[PDB]
């Protein structure tokens, strides 16, 4: 029930930005990171399930890692055969797809350090003492969480989250989930869980769903029209400014950041958006809509405070 | 005496075919040059590209990939001929000559995962990383013997039976004459060839991530016994065959086979860089010999805007500074350590991976992922031997390189302070009881570091924003803090910027597409204008290529130190020891100390490198001031 907001950002994670190298060497990643943090009692655990079965190639695992699977790859020399045994965790197993991270706040610091050097580069670095790797894992990060008190106060705004700011910026869009007031959407709740039971037209099946994302995946690579690109500049000024007024005013540094990382995330949503139309251009009402998914996600970098 | 051969059409035709090939005057000479050249290099091994034979002659390509055996002994035969017409003298000294492979191989370059039995007695191409690599023995292929008793002289022969049926006959080592008089062995006039075995494994990158490695067993005879170690990554080409068992009246169908390398080559094809790229450098380098250095650092990192004391920093240290070793044998590093601490989102990791693609042998490392012998040398056991070896790390590795070391500060103290050798004095001092070594690791440290609290809080002092000791940060020479500035008017500048290489497109290859996700083509990492064309679209420019040539020609170039530059850098540095350096409300990034005196040292040496001055003059000094000047100070606001 609802959440079309998060659907929509899931949709669009699902279709992934374009993934570009620049003349020089370097890279900027087509893959959106999206966290959810929110009340336990949303379905954000159901969102993850989903996302990871109609993937392409999609994991769901935990922030410490799942049984006798890891989160991230480690290198090991068995000494026996010399041979190096790369022991894939969920990152590189999802390579070119998906993982879904729930309770992404109750990791270990090597998870810690390879999910930020990740998120972004999209490559593991190992060095043991034989070798020195770089491992691919091209994976869109669904994170999950809660609040660090279980659930969201308002009255600690910008402390209901733990995290760092180095690793809310690898994130393209953060939504904030409560359940506070609502005995209308309490019955409206209660009455599609119970339908949704008793049960078990515009909706893809997950089969075609799935096929028509790797589709357009492979097939379009998206691009900003000089105009789409002119307005999200003018867009994200106006954001930045508007970020540091509030952080300013407000005299604490807010803990969710606006940055060039989320620049570039809005970016990477309008390329999706046009992706989903294999239109090899990005448009305005694309690079609108991202920004509308950008804002719904900023309602709690200022809002919230 | 016994069944020798009279003619043979085959060999014959193959003999000749391989000759003409080699012969290349009528031609564009490609070939004849590179024999006049292994002749003038004392060499017995041609490196010939299929993709030249198959132009060439079509037949003698897939005879050639497809039965490789005959077909390179016909060419080495070849070979020897056409080297004998060249000067016979020479061709006499060799026994033979050898023929390696190079160029592209459409199906027969294939993965130790994919070298599977159809490749047998084929030529093939396997890219893959050294894991074990025995040592070089010699095998005896000409033995003299003495008989003291009757004074007679004996040479027995050994043919390389190592694919081929053998039998004992061959393999008597004669030790009695004919009247069983004793033998000696003469080891002075005996011939022996280096020979090595090593494994090679498929790249744990390019592997599937769920399965076990594969690898290939590779025989090295001499010529190409050296050139590997392991946890190297290198392409060998040769012939994929079958080992014999042993005489014995009963078999499985089980056969071992191995690969007997006709070449290897390193993957650093990017670690080893013609007269007309040697003239445009030397006019590069003249034209505009002040504006160069300037030039060379806003090209540097094109799709990072701004930072330009930053890539000035970098580009110091890709060119590095010229070591001293004394006449006592005491050493001053030359290499340039830089530590990027930055706000999130301001581009170091960025410029960590800029280094990477472009600095040869460049090491990443990320903070929790390589520790201790991970990151430095280490001593293990054979486990056959009961013997200690040594291990090189990833500094060992970037010896004369690069690490590029992610994350730094969430290092563990514990690998910072076994870092501190490597950032001094270049070199990791290990040692078991049974084993001590002195590796040298003359590697530059790029770090990449975020400060304590995640966000730089230009409140507090630099000191306590870095998490670091100031025995630590005297081992980076330079140290940048990289705040996230919130002036709105940089702030379109960057928004500009980025949307502009986002928007960027590759010319004509692509039109709306996606960026795909090997072996069908050949490997980049194996593979064989001084500015960039003015687009639009990415400049609103040396060279990539230019700019790695001219940077490596001026890597070597050795400035020396004028003592006008002498004086203006000792005074400099009195200056910044002093308290007056530092104004009020500037606090220092760094403490000063003697090893600031040498980063000036080395970053005027990189200047006048840059600028391929051959002295560091004023400029190269006032230069390598300025940027310590704004890298060791800090302005705390209020
Ligand atoms: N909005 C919703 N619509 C329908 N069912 C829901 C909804 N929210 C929760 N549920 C049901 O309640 C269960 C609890 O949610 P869960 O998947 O555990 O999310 P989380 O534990 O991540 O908050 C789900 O398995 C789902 O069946
Ligand atoms: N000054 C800049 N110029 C160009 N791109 C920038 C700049 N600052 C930030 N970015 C963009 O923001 C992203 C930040 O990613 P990264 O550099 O990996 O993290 P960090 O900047 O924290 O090291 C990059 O993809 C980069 O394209
Ligand atoms: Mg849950
Ligand atoms: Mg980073």
């Amino acid at each position: 029930f609802g959440g079309t907001d998060m659907k929509k950002a899931i949709a669009c994670l699902l279709f992934g930005g374009s993934r570009k190298r620049l003349p020089d060497g370097l890279t900027r990643r087509g893959d959106i990171n999206l966290l959810m943090l929110g009340d336990p009692g949303t379905a954000k655990s159901q969102l993850l399930k989903f996302v990871e079965k109609c993937s392409p190639i999609g994991v769901y695992t935990s922030g410490k890692g799942s049984s006798a699977a890891g989160l991230t790859a480690s290198v090991m020399r068995d000494p026996s055969s010399r041979n190096f045994i790369m022991e894939g965790g969920a990152m590189v197993l999802a390579d070119g797809g998906v993982v879904c991270i729930d309770e992404f706040d109750k990791m270990r610091e090597d998870d810690r350090v390879a999910i930020h050097e990740a998120m972004e580069q999209q490559t593991i670095s190992i060095a043991k003492a034989g070798i020195t790797t770089t491992l691919n894992s091209r994976c869109s990060v669904l994170a999950a969480a809660n609040s660090v008190f279980g659930r969201w106060d308002e009255t600690k705004g910008e402390d209901n989250i733990d995290f760092m700011p180095t690793i809310l910026s690898r994130f393209d869009m953060i939504f904030i989930v409560k359940d506070e007031h609502n005995e209308e959407r309490d019955v409206m709740l209660a009455k599609h869980v119970i339908t949704l039971h008793v049960s078990a037209e515009g909706e893809i099946d997950l089969a075609k769903l799935k096929k028509f994302i790797a589709y357009c995946r492979v097939k379009c690579g998206p691009r900003l029209s000089a105009e789409a690109a002119e307005k999200l500049k003018n867009r994200y000024i106006i954001m930045r400014s508007g970020a540091r007024q509030h952080e300013r005013d407000s005299d604490r540094r807010s803990s969710i950041p606006i940055t060039v990382r989320q620049l570039e995330a809005i970016v990477r949503i309008a390329e999706a958006l046009s992706k989903m139309k294999l239109q090899p251009f990005a448009t305005e009402a694309d690079v609108e809509e991202a920004l509308r998914l950008f804002q719904v996600s900023t309602l709690d970098a200022a809002l919230s405070g | 005496a016994g069944t020798v051969v009279l003619d043979d059409v085959e060999l014959r035709e193959a003999q000749r075919d391989y000759l003409d090939f080699l012969d290349d005057e009528e031609d564009q000479g490609i070939y004849q040059s590179k024999v006049r050249e292994l002749i003038s290099d004392n060499q017995y091994r041609l490196i010939v590209n299929v993709n030249d034979l198959r132009r060439k002659n079509e037949k003698r390509a897939n005879r050639l990939l497809n039965n490789a055996f005959e077909e390179l002994v016909a060419f080495q035969r070849a070979l020897k001929d056409f080297v004998a017409s060249i000067d016979a003298t020479y061709a006499k000294q060799y026994e033979e000559f050898y023929v390696g492979l190079e160029g592209s191989f459409g199906s027969k370059h294939v993965s130790p995962r994919t070298l599977t039995s159809c490749f047998l007695s084929c030529v093939v191409c396997v890219e893959g990383i050294v894991t074990k690599c025995s040592l070089v023995r010699p095998k005896v292929v000409r033995s003299v013997h003495y008989c003291p008793a009757t004074k007679k002289t004996i040479e027995r022969r050994y043919s390389d039976l190592t694919t081929l049926v053998a039998f004992p006959s061959s393999s008597v080592y004669p030790t009695k004459d004919e009247e069983n008089n004793p033998l000696e062995t003469e080891y002075g006039l005996s011939v022996y060839k280096d020979h090595q075995t090593i494994t090679i494994q498929e790249m744990p990158e390019k592997a599937p991530a769920g399965q076990l490695p594969r690898s290939v067993d590779v025989i090295l005879d001499d010529d190409l016994v050296d050139k590997a170690k392991p946890g190297d990554r290198v392409q060998v080409v040769g012939t994929y065959r079958c080992l014999p068992g042993k005489k014995g009246g009963y078999t499985s169908g089980t056969f071992r086979t191995v690969l007997i390398a006709c070449n290897v080559k390193q993957m650093s094809k990017d670690a080893q860089p013609s007269a007309e790229d040697i003239a445009k450098i030397k006019k590069f380098s003249k034209t505009r010999s002040k504006d160069i250095f300037d030039q060379l650092a806003k090209s540097l990192a094109p799709s990072i805007h701004g930072h330009d004391y930053v890539k000035k920093a970098i580009l110091c240290l890709l060119l590095g500074g010229v070591e001293r070793d004394l006449e006592n044998g005491s050493h001053i590093r030359g290499d340039i350590n830089i530590l990027l601490i930055g706000d999130p989102s301001v581009a170091k990791s960025q410029l960590l991976r800029y280094v990477l693609c472009t600095a040869p042998r460049a090491i990443p490392t990320t903070g929790r992922g390589s520790s201790g012998v991970g990151l430095t040398a280490a001593v293990t056991t054979d486990q056959e031997t009961g013997e200690r070896r040594l291990e090189a790390g990833a500094m060992v590795l970037a010896d004369r390189g690069v690490v590029c070391i992610d994350e730094f500060d969430k290092m563990s103290d514990m690998d910072r302070t076994a870092i501190h050798e490597v950032m001094e004095q270049g070199r990791v001092t290990i040692a078991k009881a049974g084993i001590h070594a002195r590796l040298n690791a003359r590697c530059s440290v790029l770090a990449a570091a975020n400060p304590v609290y995640g966000r730089y809080d230009q409140y507090k002092t630099p000191m306590e924003n870095i998490g670091l000791q100031d025995s630590l940060l005297s081992r980076f020479d330079l140290l940048f803090i990289m705040l996230d500035q919130m002036d709105p008017e940089q702030d379109r500048e960057i928004s500009d910027h980025v949307l502009r290489m986002h928007r960027y497109r590759a010319p004509g290859e692509q039109d709306g597409d996606a960026m795909p996700l090997i072996l069908a083509t050949d490997d980049p990492n194996f593979s064989q204008q001084i500015y960039e064309k003015h687009d639009n679209l990415l400049h609103g420019m040396v060279s990539a290529a230019f700019m790695k040539k001219y940077i490596h020609v001026a890597k070597i170039i050795k400035p020396v130190l004028t003592q006008e530059s002498a004086t203006y850098i000792a005074e400099e540095y009195s200056r910044l020891r002093s308290q007056d350096s530092m104004s009020s409300d500037t606090a220092r990034t760094s403490p000063v100390t003697a090893r600031t005196l040498e980063t000036l040292i080395r970053l005027a040496t990189a200047h006048a490198k840059a600028r391929m001055s051959k002295t560091v003059d004023l400029q190269d000094a006032e230069e390598a001031v300025e940027l310590v000047q704004y890298a060791y100070f800090k302005k705390v606001l209020e």
